[PDB]
């Protein structure tokens, strides 16, 4: 399995940036991907995940970018979308394309982040 | 005439993580010198309305016996524990009598209550049925007034995530078949929201869930002997000659 | 949570076989409503010398009710052999609206043992034993009876002079013969009277003991006690449930002579009861010594509507089952067990529909 | 919010702990707390999830443990090649977010 | 009861005069004729002194009067110029 | 809202008198304007007749 | 209602005071004799106000 991510660059704040990446070696469609992102200095803080179509590809995001990030997905491609609507300096970071998985069952689930890419950068 | 005895202990309510609506739980008061007032004192209650009994006697009359039920509840949903409520929690979840004297209050906890614990999330059933032998026939299964919801022992403590289905199948004594349930979730407050069923019984049994009040040497039935007098006998009214 | 105590620590579980056609016999006996056999006195109000109707859970008449029995266990000699059971562990019944129980019905009479067809013995009085609960599946070999999640146990104990209550999960062991072991067949209950009945040391654990072996207990709610009188009087036991709970009714605490049952207690399960089950018991006896037991009687409640006779004495000593017949509803008509001659009309007799078109 | 060392360290050969503490609500009642290992200019990976069990690539030197409503990865036989950020994770399913502890520096 | 068609063709259902269902046209193309169950009236014949009694079952043929008739079930029967006497 | 009249009539009808009872109030408190409530309003501050 | 259920005479139940007398009596067959019948409605002028 491996991820490959691109898109980052430097926006001046005001501005927007559109991250994306792409899997391989696993079935895009029968797993969740999410963004996490760590700024220089700083421990990891979660962006967002999206489940899948079959899921109704609904999405969930961390307060840190409620209402200024988007997800999105296309299975037939198998690449997963990061929309920037408004970024401020405070964004800073380098971003992270994951997978996410639950282990257990439904009685008794347990999640985790099994996959990661090799990252990029947004400033 | 009342008996003495002691006040109601609402320590259990007090000590413990909130139940969920599905899976509440239950406590039983006879025998008891109650106050209504220093249980309500303990939240800042948001509402509390009552039916078939007034706003007065709910705390002022005599019981044969008080049920309290209780729970977390999202302050939001209150919409739906209305008796004439729309259902999607009412059905499956949670239903109070409507024949009984019954009252619901709903009410937030304080910073200074620490004895009782947050749950991680608020969780409910969406739905709950049973498939039947042909496994093409499904049929709704609702809970009743003092009921726990039918598919309590299939769907767990908590829903993971929206769209959880649980099934198990059903024994020969049931007609056999499935029961089939499925949840959701609700993200938790800044501070714990819940919610407290209450039941009042009659006439069942001497009615000796009461007030505390002190009393004289001049309500006793003895040296009234004779004369015509009001009267109440633990719960039970009336006038007339002893 | 109650601490019930520890676990048992026997590697195995006791062999118990089951031979059904020594349990296969029949004493009837109906209720009749006539002797007020089996009536719940007015939880709310007494009266005194009157005749009036009332609403409530009674059996009906000439009900012959499910009987049950309990039997000595094989011996050799001074030495206990394995259990001798009917198939009780497999009778899986709808609890309904509850039930009631005839407790000594026998009792005095002269009999034999069910484990020897040509051993005489004087009857005695034994208290049966209860499980009650929600739902119920297989156990691991596909055999049925096992109940699952938190359970309602009913163990008289101490060779009847202790009822114990509790509500705990089941758990079954693993050992030979055991619900999740091997070469499983059933469980039952168990005491060793040569020492567990000793005059000056009854072992009031012996049947709890004897359950534990089997199952283990986990995530207790409650255990209670009540004390039994030892004697050989007749008397009735009753359960039912409500919002308030589950009730206990008998005869014993108020009525010991008269049979009118009253509630002494109640306990905390909420847990709507659908089925119920029967416990196996057996003695553990010397060969050369073993005793006949009474069999106990379980009747079914209804919401029915009974004439009841209210004595000077305030007990009920006469009712009539006002739906049994037409003669019967003549008498509820007039609140009368005194009716003039002549003729009556009556309540018709209606059929109940076939399958039905669509 | 989930409280972590500032830093852990021994000689190689040693045994050492990273502490991950939180409420009932967060470790205590359930078995979700995940650990993850990044090397400096690197991605993390994860080492032990449901606070038990890890992946198949990583050692026997790291393992999970619970003590009331502590969490915490050990290091057992700690060598100079482990040395790298820590970070513990929490997470259940729907109506939440994903918390991060600051990263414990382990060397 | 299988039965002669009244009333008009295109109503499923043909009512009486007291709007109770007497008749239905069957997706078969047959009509049938319906009719509510009916009862069987009793009055008990009871005499004080002897403290006994006998059951008189209306106005029935004595035909749907079986034995242990005794009992609502939740000498044998005889048919007189009455009815049926048990 | 109303009772014993709707909320037509009672911009339409004639009467003896009509009393118009006007006070502040906080929207949030809403639930304990009727007639079944908590009590702070209806039993100390406000009834309705 | 004919046997075949067509509809073959009707009544006009408020046309006159015969008319409605079979109506009463639910018929198209009713007794000689003098009955009583609906009474004769007053109609109001422009109103008083
Ligand atoms: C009222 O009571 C009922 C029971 O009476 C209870 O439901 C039962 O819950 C238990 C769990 O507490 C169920 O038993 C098992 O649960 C596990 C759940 O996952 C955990 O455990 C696995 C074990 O390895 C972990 O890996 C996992 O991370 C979790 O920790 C299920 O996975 C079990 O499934 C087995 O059977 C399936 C049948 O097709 C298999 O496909 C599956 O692979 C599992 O097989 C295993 O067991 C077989 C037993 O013979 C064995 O042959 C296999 O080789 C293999 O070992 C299993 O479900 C139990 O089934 C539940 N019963 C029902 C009817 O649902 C209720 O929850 C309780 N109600 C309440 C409210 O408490
Ligand atoms: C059903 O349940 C309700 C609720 O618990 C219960 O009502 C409560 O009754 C208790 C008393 O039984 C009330 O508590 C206090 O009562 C005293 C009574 O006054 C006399 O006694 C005091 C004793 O020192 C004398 O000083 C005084 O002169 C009288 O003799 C009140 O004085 C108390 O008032 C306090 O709070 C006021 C406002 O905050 C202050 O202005 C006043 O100075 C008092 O403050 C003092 O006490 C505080 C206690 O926490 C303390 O924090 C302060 O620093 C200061 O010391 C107080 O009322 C209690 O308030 C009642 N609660 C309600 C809601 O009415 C019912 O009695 C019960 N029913 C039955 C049958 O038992
Ligand atoms: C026949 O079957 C009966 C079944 O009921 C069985 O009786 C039960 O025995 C168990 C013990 O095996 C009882 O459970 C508890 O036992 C301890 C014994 O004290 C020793 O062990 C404790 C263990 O930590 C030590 O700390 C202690 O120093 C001794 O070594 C009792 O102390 C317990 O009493 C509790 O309730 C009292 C009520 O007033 C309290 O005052 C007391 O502080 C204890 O409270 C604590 O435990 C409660 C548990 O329910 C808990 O709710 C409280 O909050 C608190 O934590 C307790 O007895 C069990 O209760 C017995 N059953 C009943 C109904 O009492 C017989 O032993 C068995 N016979 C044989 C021969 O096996
Ligand atoms: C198996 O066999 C045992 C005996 O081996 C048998 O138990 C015995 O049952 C009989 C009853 O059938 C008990 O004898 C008496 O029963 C009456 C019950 O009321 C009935 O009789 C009265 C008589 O007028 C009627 O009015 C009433 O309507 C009923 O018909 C009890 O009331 C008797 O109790 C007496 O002793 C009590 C002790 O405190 C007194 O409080 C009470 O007032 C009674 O005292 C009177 O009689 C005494 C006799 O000596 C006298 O001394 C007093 O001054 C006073 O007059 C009494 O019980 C008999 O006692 C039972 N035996 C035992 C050991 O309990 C089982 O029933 C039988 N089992 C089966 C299934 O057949
Ligand atoms: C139904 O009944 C079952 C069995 O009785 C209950 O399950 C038990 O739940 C208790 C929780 O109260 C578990 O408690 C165990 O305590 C051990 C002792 O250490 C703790 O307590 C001491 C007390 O001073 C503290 O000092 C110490 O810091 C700890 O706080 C723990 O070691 C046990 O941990 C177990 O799981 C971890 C998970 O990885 C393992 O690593 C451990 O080695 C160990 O296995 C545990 O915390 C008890 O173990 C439970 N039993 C079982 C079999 O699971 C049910 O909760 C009960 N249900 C209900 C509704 O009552
Ligand atoms: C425990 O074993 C007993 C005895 O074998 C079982 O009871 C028996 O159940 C059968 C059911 O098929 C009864 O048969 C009945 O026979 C009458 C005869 O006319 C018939 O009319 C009925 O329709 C039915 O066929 C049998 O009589 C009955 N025996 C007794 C003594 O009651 C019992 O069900 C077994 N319990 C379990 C849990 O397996
Ligand atoms: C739990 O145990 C019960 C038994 O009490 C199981 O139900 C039983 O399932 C078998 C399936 O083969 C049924 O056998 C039937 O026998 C008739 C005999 O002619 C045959 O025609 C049928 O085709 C079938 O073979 C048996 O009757 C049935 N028992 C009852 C009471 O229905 C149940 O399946 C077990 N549960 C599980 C999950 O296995
Ligand atoms: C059923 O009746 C028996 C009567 O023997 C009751 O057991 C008895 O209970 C008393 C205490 O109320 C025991 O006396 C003393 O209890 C203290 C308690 O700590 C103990 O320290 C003393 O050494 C002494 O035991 C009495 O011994 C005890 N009897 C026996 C045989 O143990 C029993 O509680 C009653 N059960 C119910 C449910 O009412
Ligand atoms: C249900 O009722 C209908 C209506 O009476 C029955 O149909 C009728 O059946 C009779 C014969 O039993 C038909 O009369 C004659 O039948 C012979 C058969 O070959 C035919 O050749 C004659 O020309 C004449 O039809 C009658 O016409 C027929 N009515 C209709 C409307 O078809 C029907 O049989 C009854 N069903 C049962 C199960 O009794
Ligand atoms: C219980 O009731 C009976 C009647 O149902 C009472 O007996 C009657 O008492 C009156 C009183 O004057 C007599 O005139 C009747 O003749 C009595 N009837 C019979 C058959 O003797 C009986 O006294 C009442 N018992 C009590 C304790 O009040
Ligand atoms: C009671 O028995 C007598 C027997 O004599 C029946 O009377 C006979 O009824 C038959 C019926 O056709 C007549 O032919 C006989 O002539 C009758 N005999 C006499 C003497 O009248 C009588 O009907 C029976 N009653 C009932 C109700 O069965
Ligand atoms: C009632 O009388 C007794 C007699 O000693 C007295 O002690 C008690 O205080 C009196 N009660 C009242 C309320 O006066």
């Amino acid at each position: 399995v491996q991820l490959l991510e691109s898109g980052g660059g430097l926006v001046k704040p005001g501005g927007s940036l559109r991250l994306s990446c792409e899997a391989s070696g696993l079935t895009f469609s029968n797993v969740w991907m999410s963004w996490v992102r760590q700024a220089p200095g700083k421990g990891l803080e979660w962006v967002g995940r999206i489940k899948r179509k079959s899921e109704g590809a609904t999405t969930d995001y961390g307060a840190p970018v409620k209402g200024r990030f988007t997800l999105s997905r296309d299975d037939s491609k198998n690449t997963v979308y990061l929309q920037m609507n408004s970024l401020k300096i405070d964004d800073t970071a380098v971003y992270y394309c994951s997978t996410l998985t639950r282990g257990g069952d439904v009685w008794s689930s347990s999640y985790y982040f099994d996959y990661w890419g090799q990252g990029a950068l947004v400033t | 005439e009342q008996a003495e005895g002691v006040e109601c202990d609402f320590s259990p309510l007090l000590s413990g993580t909130p139940p969920q609506v599905y899976n509440f739980k239950r406590l039983v008061f006879t025998n008891c010198n109650y106050n209504l007032t220093k249980l309500l004192s303990l939240f800042s209650v948001n509402d509390f309305t009552c039916s078939q009994i007034s706003p007065a006697a709910i705390a002022s009359n005599c019981y044969s016996s008080l049920i309290l039920d209780y729970f977390s509840y999202p302050l939001s949903m209150k919409s739906d524990l209305s008796v004439s409520s729309a259902g999607p929690i009412s059905q499956f979840n949670y239903k109070q009598s409507f024949s009984n004297p019954t009252c619901l209050i709903l009410a937030t906890v304080p910073h200074n209550l620490t004895t009782i614990t947050k749950p991680l999330k608020y969780s409910y059933i969406n739905k709950c049925s049973r498939l039947l032998s042909d496994d093409r026939t499904e049929v709704p299964q609702l809970v009743n007034a003092n009921q726990y919801s039918p598919c309590v022992s299939i769907v767990p403590s908590t829903v993971w995530e929206d769209g959880d289905y649980y099934r198990k199948q059903l024994s020969p004594l049931e007609g056999g078949g499935w029961l089939v349930a499925s949840g959701s979730t609700v993200a938790m407050t800044e501070q714990l929201q819940m919610g407290f069923g209450i039941t009042v019984q009659y006439g069942t049994d001497t009615n000796s869930v009461c007030p505390k009040l002190e009393f004289a040497n001049d309500t006793k039935i003895a040296s009234q002997l004779g004369n015509c007098v009001e009267y109440s006998l633990y719960g039970v009214s009336g006038r007339g000659v002893f | 949570t109650v601490d019930v105590g520890p676990d048992s620590v026997k590697s195995a579980c006791i062999e118990v076989d089951i031979q059904q056609t020594f349990f296969d016999k029949t004493w009837p006996r109906p209720i009749d409503v006539s002797k007020a056999d089996g009536i719940i006195y007015p939880q709310g109000r007494t009266y005194s010398n009157i005749t009036i109707t009332y609403q409530g859970l009674f059996p009906y008449q000439g009900d012959h009710g499910d009987m049950y029995v309990y039997s000595a266990g094989h011996a050799t000699g001074t030495t206990p052999q394995k259990l001798f059971v009917a198939n009780y562990s497999q009778d899986v019944k709808q609890f309904a609206n509850g039930f009631v129980v005839r407790i000594g019905a026998a009792a005095n009479s002269t009999g034999t043992v069910i484990i020897s067809p040509s051993t005489s013995a004087t009857i005695r009085k034994i208290y049966p034993a209860f499980m009650l609960g929600s739902s119920v599946g297989n156990f691991s070999d596909g055999k049925m009876g096992r109940f699952f999640n938190h359970t309602l146990v009913l163990l008289p104990d101490g060779c009847g002079t202790l009822l114990r209550a509790f509500y705990c999960i089941l758990e079954p062991r693993s050992g030979n013969h055991c619900p999740a072991g091997n070469s499983y067949t059933s469980f039952a209950t168990y005491h060793t009277p040569a020492t567990d009945c000793s005059d000056g040391n009854y072992n009031r654990n012996a049947s709890l003991n004897s359950f534990k072996e089997y199952f283990n207990l986990r995530n207790c709610t409650f255990m209670y006690t009540y004390n039994i009188t030892e004697d050989e009087i007749l008397e009735w036991f009753g359960i039912t449930q409500t919002a308030q709970g589950v009730h206990l009714f008998s005869s014993r605490y108020v009525d010991l002579y008269g049979g009118n049952m009253f509630q002494f207690a109640t306990l905390p399960v909420y847990d709507t009861i659908k089925y119920y089950s029967i416990i196996p018991h057996s003695i553990r006896s010397i060969q050369s010594d073993r005793k006949a037991w009474a069999a106990f009687y379980v009747y079914k409640l209804q919401p029915l509507t009974f004439l009841l006779d209210f004595s000077v004495d305030g007990y009920i000593r006469r009712a009539i089952d006002c739906g049994f017949n037409d003669l019967s509803q003549l008498h509820c008509s007039y609140e009368s067990f005194d009716v003039e001659s002549g003729v009556y009309s009556v309540s018709s007799f209606e059929a109940k529909p076939s399958g039905s078109v669509v | 919010a989930l409280t972590q060392p500032a830093s852990v360290s021994g000689s190689p050969g040693q045994s050492i702990t990273i502490s991950c503490t939180g409420t009932s609500s967060d470790v205590g009642t359930y078995d979700l707390v995940s650990w993850y290992q990044q090397h400096p200019g690197k991605s993390p990976k994860l080492m032990i999830y449901a606070d038990i069990k890890r992946p198949s690539g990583v050692s026997h030197r790291f393992s999970g443990s619970k003590s009331g409503n502590t969490a915490s990865l050990t290091i057992s036989g700690l060598q100079s090649a482990d040395e790298a950020d820590y970070y513990c994770c929490l997470y259940a399913g729907s109506s939440t977010s994903v918390i991060f502890g600051g990263g414990t520096k382990v060397t | 009861q299988n039965c002669t068609a009244v009333g008009v063709r295109q109503q499923r259902f043909v009512y009486d005069a007291y709007q109770n269902l007497v008749g239905y046209y069957s997706d078969d193309g047959n009509y049938y004729c319906l009719r509510a169950c009916v009862s069987v009236p009793v009055s008990v014949i009871y005499d004080k002194e002897t403290k006994t009694h006998a059951t008189l079952f209306g106005s029935v043929a004595c035909e749907h009067i079986s034995s242990t008739m005794s009992q609502y079930s939740r000498y044998g029967p005889l048919q007189t110029p009455v009815g049926c006497v048990l």
